[PDB]
């Protein structure tokens, strides 16, 4: 099947958000207009200044589009001159330099009183999350005594889309750029009808995480899986997780096999195993997504969490898989595919432990 | 908890650079070269509020274990000796189990403090530190004759050894310097005697190590060599004459009067010939400016750099400035230039790319290797033991350095332009005072660093590093 | 409109001496003014190199050409055209404020008033530069002028931010410019003694731990924070990194 | 009648001299130095050019002017640092 695309975080189009015009603004990509032959991938200094501004602006718009909210929130800086009055506000949640709980807004920041807080259950209240706070200001100190707390509500796809009609964000039919802005809804229903048929024939199957290509048991199980699968090749096949059980890094000894050479060797055997499943190699495209401790990250992260827009698998260590198979694509850890009428995103990392270890504590 | 990313851990992981001391100049006093060994073991054995501190109990236990190993190795145990030798390599290597980066940083910090304390102790007596490192120390001696420094050097080293904090150090004297022209680790020339003998005049040999010579035109390097030899001879002659007679020192003053007129006539002849034969096609070979890794200056007239280097080498006197300046102005008058012009300013004809904590498996030698300034046939082999290095290891180390550099740039802090206070809020347009945010790590610095990585990778055969570049 | 150029006593500003006995003007006269700029002289040799460059260029042998290019590239306009433009803008437009700008101005005024009070209660003498309602009128008129510059019949947040920035520059340069003027110093030397003993060179500690310890002791928070930030201002032994969490002893 | 003109003067020499005088000065001593002294150097050079009835300033007049200014600054210091400053400033007025 044609008319579907897979895209990585590297080639995603840039669109800024303007709070004074309440509209998304296209941003030219540095590669297309710039030279890019020396160093074009290095972001500018003000980018990190404006990143949190952009996130806050988007969250503010999303909150204010809600049906219930038409009471109105108040910016933080407008809380200096009043006391013993209830308010409502939202912003970043973090720890101040002193070590207290604070809410940060583009206007300013305040302190938080937690001794009598009743939070809305069902949320992982974590530092770095937009939160809605209802409380009473007190000018005797600087404590905003909180009595209730809840995360903002969400919206479905169609309602958020119609606010910009149907903008060409993941543009496959057409794209927008600096000169013009483009939209399309005529072929959406046609492609929906097309997708409604022969969808059972276009199946895509995914595997588990961290399939280490060094141990014998994983290879045997994978061989059995491919034995069952080669008869009926799917449309897309995805392997997620790390492909090596030990992070690759500097080897201080030259007596033994270099870890980089071992990493190269592990994928070479996979090419050999592909030789006995020719139907799968011939009919199904292949997708590989890097794991936490693969080549580039583990070089500096040593298996720990690092930069999220992770680089793809280097070409120099995949010079045989590309030649055996006919359709293999390496993408970033967050990757987006564009189907006929579906948007699919894949993201591999650790979530439950992170949210469990950093849960905020509520006295009661 | 160790799986999470934390800033202080990130900064202690990549804090691998080691400082050094270099004091350029021309010295007429004798200078001795010494080597320092067993530094890490002596540093370890000698010596709530802070969260970055390593556990005290484990440190004490390790110190006691090392002390008993030292004692057992003293009583003719080869295994204990091998263990003592391999302890440092175990400490540095992350592949070993029970490895903590905090302990490595603690050892590095203690080594820093011990080295600065040793430098201070050497400075307590009459001494001037010319160069410093983890392996080499050069000390300026007060006296003028190498024959007179025998008892002095022996007493000094004995007193250093008897110091309780320097009890376990191993000190060796390698060379004695008669007259030195020191400006850099890789660029010096002087007269040296290996070791002082008795009742006989010592053997003096001349050394000439100058990377700056490589960046000259092919036809002027012989002239540079000859004139360096002549000026060294003149300085030796004037020092000998002054010593025979008995911040200025008459040991060297008046040395340029020997070779002024021949130098001027030769410069005039060179200028005339260059003017005559610069545009000829068959003579275009010898005027080609060579290209080397780390070269960044783009300049046209070769004779200008020849005379600029030949004057900058003399200007290092720090005591005969005026005579050198008069000679330089007279030389520049041959050209149609002026004394303080920009084009008549000397610069470093090469950049630097240093890899710290490079280890040799066969010899357990630790040194920082420079990929740009260092000459060939030394990157590939260890200094003490003449064993070839693995190349994919070099490529991997370069890649790791580059990636750590990029990460450090990406995790930098923000500083206000007017008042240098640091940013303390997640979202804010500017400082409460006047001024706009600027980054602690400027962009052009990392751009130049990547440029020199490109040049280095292009010069030699480095394919995986090229692939690492390509993915960007 | 009044424009005045004045020199302080003893010529140079003499920062070592208190601001109170550096300016002879009374409180009444300064209040009428609303932009006061302290033009200090500095020596860093890079601004000096640039200024020498500019002066030798502006020497009549060179600048007579270069300034001409500013009228040929459209970067700068002639004086008389500027005169006609200013008279036309004065006659034509007269902008007005918007409620959001009013709220922002109110909050900013409250903030600066609170800061003045917090400085005064520390220094325990009256500020030599006052902040009153006339300064609020000043910011309002600055915003009005900014909007008037572009002939926009209304003033919005774009002009308000610039006006507040200019006012903060012209008030932080003069009023809050070291309001202390340089428990006494006894706790300062006791404070410096302990951290030197307890905290060696190369490591770091959390701000919260230090504050907790020295509030538990007699130092308390008011004395420690000023002492810590002045030891930082000494800028020879202690450095800040990773926001306000890490106290690095260089 | 005579009006000198100033074209071929050393940019970097005068710039470095002014930077050096900005250094030291109040930062180490007491005497104040401002941009007006640079204009004073230029005017002294122009006067020296006037002395010979020449329309164009030559380098020798610039040397004489810089010598006069640096000497006037040098001989107005304490005897503790006079010799040190004198040997420090010997490179601009080399002659
Ligand atoms: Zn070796
Ligand atoms: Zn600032």
């Amino acid at each position: 099947r044609d008319y579907f695309k897979v895209i990585n975080a590297s080639q995603q189009q840039r669109f800024s958000y303007n709070p004074h015009k309440m509209q998304f603004i296209f941003v030219p990509n540095k590669k297309q207009n710039g030279l890019g032959g020396i160093a074009g991938f290095l972001p500018d200094i003000e980018d990190k200044v404006q990143m949190f501004l952009t996130r806050y602006y988007l969250t503010n718009d999303r909150v204010m589009r809600n049906e219930n909210f038409q009471m109105s929130i108040t910016p933080i800086k407008n809380l200096l001159g009043r006391d013993a009055q209830n308010f409502l506000l939202l912003g970043l949640l973090n720890k101040n330099f002193k070590g207290n709980w604070s809410l940060e807004d583009p206007s300013g920041s305040v302190e938080i009183d937690i001794s009598q807080t009743i939070p809305t259950q069902g949320h992982y209240y974590v530092p770095g999350c937009m939160v809605l706070v209802e409380g009473i200001y007190y000018s005797v100190g600087n404590k905003f005594h909180v009595t209730s707390m809840t995360l903002p509500p969400g919206e479905r796809r169609e309602i958020t889309l119609e606010t910009i009609g149907n903008l060409d964000l993941l543009g496959i039919h057409g794209i927008s750029n600096n000169n013009f802005i483009a939209r399309l809804d005529k072929d959406l229903k046609i492609r929906l009808h097309l997708l409604e048929k022969e969808l059972t024939d276009h199946k895509f199957v995914i595997l588990g995480a961290n399939l280490f290509l060094d141990d014998l048991k994983i290879m045997t199980a994978l061989s059995k899986i491919l034995q069952k699968l080669n008869d009926d090749p799917p449309t897309l096949l995805i392997w997620q997780g790390s492909f090596t059980s030990v992070p690759v890094f500097a080897s201080m000894s030259s007596r033994n096999i270099s870890s980089s050479t071992q990493f190269k060797n592990n994928f070479d055997a996979l090419a050999t195993l592909l030789s006995r499943f020719d139907n799968l190699t011939e009919n199904t495209t292949m997708i590989f997504i890097p794991g936490p401790n693969d080549l580039w990250g583990s070089m500096v992260s040593l298996g720990a969490s690092g930069t999220l827009p992770q680089d793809p698998i280097p070409s120099a260590f995949t010079k045989k898989i590309n030649k055996v198979c006919k359709n293999v694509v390496w993408s970033s850890n967050p990757t987006r595919i564009a189907y006929l009428s579906q948007e699919i995103v894949i993201f591999r990392d650790d979530l439950s432990g992170r949210f469990k270890r950093h849960r905020l504590e509520f006295p009661f | 908890i160790q799986n999470d990313f934390d800033l202080n851990t990130s900064w202690i992981m990549n804090d691998s650079e080691f400082p050094k001391i270099n004091n350029s100049g021309v010295y007429d006093n004798v200078v001795l070269d010494v080597g320092v060994d067993n530094l890490t073991v002596n540093t370890i054995l000698t010596s709530e509020f802070v969260h970055d501190a390593f556990s005290n109990d484990a440190l004490n236990v390790l110190r006691g274990m090392l002390k008993e190993w030292w004692d057992e190795a003293l009583k003719e145990n080869s295994t204990a000796d091998l263990l003592v030798n391999s302890l440092a390599s175990w400490v540095q290597n992350p592949n070993a189990k029970l490895f903590d980066g905090l302990l490595r940083y603690h050892v590095h910090n203690l080594t820093k403090k011990a080295l600065l304390q040793l430098v201070n102790e050497f400075s307590a007596l009459g001494s001037t530190i010319v160069y410093a490192d983890r392996n080499q120390i050069l000390i300026k001696t007060n006296k003028y004759s190498p024959e007179n420094c025998y008892a002095y050097s022996q007493y000094m080293m004995k007193a250093v050894r008897t110091n309780p904090m320097f009890s376990y150090l191993d000190l060796n004297i390698k060379r004695y310097w008669d007259l030195l022209i020191w400006m850099d680790k890789f660029n010096f020339s002087g007269l040296a005697c290996i070791e002082i003998e008795e009742k006989e005049n010592q053997d003096y040999t001349a050394v000439s190590q100058w990377q700056l010579k490589k960046f000259l035109s092919p036809i002027y390097q012989p002239e540079f060599e000859d004139w360096m030899m002549i000026i060294l001879d003149s300085m030796l002659k004037t020092k000998q004459s002054y010593l025979k007679l008995n911040s200025v020192e008459n040991s060297l003053n008046g040395f340029s009067h020997l070779f002024s007129k021949p130098l001027m006539k030769r410069v005039k002849k060179l200028f005339k010939n260059q003017q005559e034969f610069i545009l000829d096609p068959q003579y275009e070979a010898d005027y080609v400016i060579p290209v080397l890794p780390g070269s960044h200056l783009n300049v046209k007239n070769p004779l200008l750099e020849l005379v600029k280097s030949l004057c900058h080498v003399m200007l290092l006197s720090k005591s005969t400035i005026l005579e050198i300046r008069t000679l330089r102005k007279e030389l520049l008058k041959i050209f149609e230039l002026r004394e303080f012009a920009k084009v008549a300013e000397f610069k470093d004809p090469s950049l630097s790319l240093v890899v710290p904590d490079f280890l040799c498996e066969y010899c357990f030698f630790i040194s920082d290797i420079d990929f740009c300034k260092a000459a060939p046939e030394s990157i590939f082999s260890c200094v003490r033991c003449h064993k070839a290095f693995n190349q994919v290891l070099l490529q991997e180390h370069l890649i790791q350095k580059l990636r750590s550099d990029i990460e450090s740039y990406l995790i930098q802090d923000l500083r206000c332009s007017r008042c240098h206070k640091v940013k303390r809020d997640y979202m804010s347009a500017h400082c409460p005072c006047a001024g706009a945010w600027e980054g602690t790590l400027p962009r052009e610095s990392i751009v130049q660093k990547l440029n020199v990585f490109k040049q280095v990778a292009k010069y030699y055969g480095f394919d995986i590093l090229l692939s690492c570049i390509a993915d960007l | 409109s009044v424009l005045a150029a004045a020199n302080p006593i003893y010529g140079r500003y003499d920062d070592l001496k208190s601001p109170g006995d550096n300016i002879d003007f009374q409180t009444t006269i300064l209040s009428r003014f609303d932009m006061i700029f302290i033009v200090k002289d500095d020596h860093n040799e890079e601004r000096d190199i640039s200024i020498a460059n500019h002066v030798i260029n502006i020497h009549t042998g060179n600048a007579n050409a270069m300034q001409n290019q500013q009228e040929e590239n459209g970067s700068e306009i002639s004086i008389e055209k500027m005169k006609r433009y200013i008279t036309y803008c004065r006659l034509k437009c007269a902008p007005r404020l918007s409620p959001q700008a009013a709220e922002k101005l109110s909050s900013n005024f409250v903030t600066i008033r609170k800061q003045l009070l917090i400085n005064e209660l520390e220094s325990t003498e009256r500020s030599s530069i006052p902040i009153t309602i006339r300064q609020l009128e000043a910011i309002i008129r600055i915003t009005e002028s900014l909007a008037k510059l572009e002939l926009s019949p209304i003033a919005q947040e774009r002009h308000v931010d610039e006006a507040i920035r200019l006012f903060q520059a012209s008030t932080m340069d003069a009023a809050s410019q070291d309001p202390i003027g340089g428990t006494s110093l006894s706790e300062i030397r006791r404070f410096e003694q302990e951290l030197k003993r307890r905290l060696p060179i190369g490591w770091s500690t959390s701000y919260q731990t230090l504050r907790r310890e020295f509030v538990d002791t007699h130092r308390f928070s008011q004395l420690a924070l000023d002492k810590a930030l002045y030891a930082l201002e000494k800028h020879e032994t202690i450095q800040l990194r990773h926001q306000g969490q890490n106290i690095y002893r260089s | 009648k005579i009006y000198p003109k100033l074209h071929q003067m050393d940019m970097d020499k005068v710039s470095r001299v002014y930077a050096d005088l900005r250094r030291e000065s109040i930062s180490t001593g007491s005497f104040p130095i401002t941009v007006r002294h640079l204009e004073s150097i230029l005017r002294i050079a122009e006067s020296f050019a006037k002395m010979r009835l020449s329309e164009f300033v030559s380098s020798y007049d610039l040397d004489r002017a810089i010598k006069v200014v640096v000497d006037s600054f040098v001989d107005a210091q304490k005897v503790s640092v006079r010799r040190q400053l004198r040997r420090s400033f010997a490179i601009y007025t080399l002659g």
